[PDB]
């Protein structure tokens, strides 16, 4: 059952948190060939390593950099929550390391894309569709809180598509392990709980509400709070109104009311019943919650196949050399990386 | 519409996380 698959995951989780996997390979093990996304701190590149052939998705993090956004918990939480964890929509951390200018999370490639660029480019999901991907989210949640963790980035940016068309959820730079509350403003505006926005402590309710965005986002096609500028986008989150779609269902309009529900005793996935309440909703009646963990649900969209390094999913960036120092920085606060 | 001022705001590319 339930109960007892995450009773087993938690021993597995916690044995890696305690232990964690330190060191496993080096950048010289990794040919080098094209970034894939871009970022304040760094940069993921496509590579191959060449004991095996196999292509990864190699983040690098410029530990400079880090320290002067005051990401430096941040990040070592993303490592240390990442190479413990083990679930089949999760991105999987293969490798770790640092040399003397960066950190590096060598990690599954996943080729199919990010949802957000067949998402806008599509338009918009259908229910059907919509409710496959969400399903995977609402295990995926399931999962990371029952070990404490609260993921706090949920959106189509971080979900990406694989040969089967299921998800695997990355970016982790703002997981947390944490029992009670969290203060931390950090997320994606859109996104945001209003309580995130008011400057309250906050729990793993913010998924649950982010989770209600997203399906709203999918079946939509446009956000349900969007504006040019992020205040704006705050005032219509805190200002407790939400317009749905003609053509949305009625059973989708009421998961998503009780999803993007400002009154925390009311927000579905916090109350007493927990993550029941929206599995066993209306919406979700069709969905062999099994079947889906076991990825034997035929996917509504697999992505074109051109190869194991191919990036035409992918955008293309400017390229900029990976330069590594003669003089270690910051050794002392990445010191357990 | 909904749609068309979604497509013609500023936010229709990938959204960048935020912190304080
Ligand atoms: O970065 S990815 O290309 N796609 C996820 C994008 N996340 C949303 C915004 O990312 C911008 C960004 C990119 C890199 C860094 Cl270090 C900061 C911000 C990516 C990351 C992790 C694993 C991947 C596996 N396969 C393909 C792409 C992968």
């Amino acid at each position: 059952s339930v109960k007892e698959f995450l009773a087993k995951a938690k021993e597995d989780f916690l044995k890696k948190w305690e232990n964690p996997a330190q060191n496993t390979a080096h950048l010289d093990q990794f040919e080098r060939i094209k970034t894939l996304g871009t970022g304040s701190f760094g940069r993921v590149m496509l590579v191959k390593h060449m004991e095996t052939g196999n292509h990864y998705a190699m983040k690098i993090l410029d530990k400079q950099k880090v320290v002067k956004l005051k990401q430096i918990e941040h990040t070592l939480n993303e490592k240390r929550i990442l190479q413990a964890v083990n679930f089949p929509f999760l991105v999987k951390l293969e490798f770790s390391f640092k040399d003397n200018s960066n950190l590096y999370m060598v990690m599954e490639y996943v080729p199919g894309g990010e949802m957000f660029s067949h998402l806008r480019r599509i338009g918009r999901f259908s229910e059907p569709h919509a409710r496959f991907y969400a399903a995977q989210i609402v295990l995926t949640f399931e999962y990371l809180h029952s070990l404490d963790l609260i993921y706090r980035d949920l959106k189509p940016e971080n979900l990406l598509i694989d040969q089967q068309g299921y998800i695997q959820v990355t970016d982790f730079g703002f997981a947390k392990r944490v029992k009670g509350r969290t203060w931390t403003l950090c997320g994606t505006p859109e996104y945001l709980a209003p309580e995130i926005i008011l400057s309250k402590g906050y729990n793993k309710a913010v998924d649950w509400w982010a989770l209600g965005v997203l399906i709203y986002e999918m079946a939509a096609g446009y956000p349900p709070f969007f504006a040019d500028q992020p205040i704006q986008i705050y005032e219509k989150i805190v200002s407790g109104k939400v317009r749905f779609p003609s053509h949305f269902s009625s059973d989708l309009k009421d998961l998503l009311r009780n999803l993007l529900q400002v009154d925390l005793t009311k927000r579905f996935g916090n109350l007493k019943n927990g993550v029941n309440d929206i599995k066993n909703h209306k919406w979700f009646a069709t969905t062999d919650w099994i079947a889906i963990y076991q990825r034997k649900v035929e996917a509504p969209f697999i992505p074109k196949f051109k190869g194991p390094g191919d990036t035409s999913n992918f955008d293309d960036y400017e390229e900029e050399e990976i330069r590594v120092s003669i003089n270690e920085k910051c050794g002392k606060e990445f010191s357990e990386f | 519409t909904t749609y068309a001022d979604f497509i013609a705001s500023g936010r229709t590319g990938r959204r960048n996380a935020i912190h304080d």
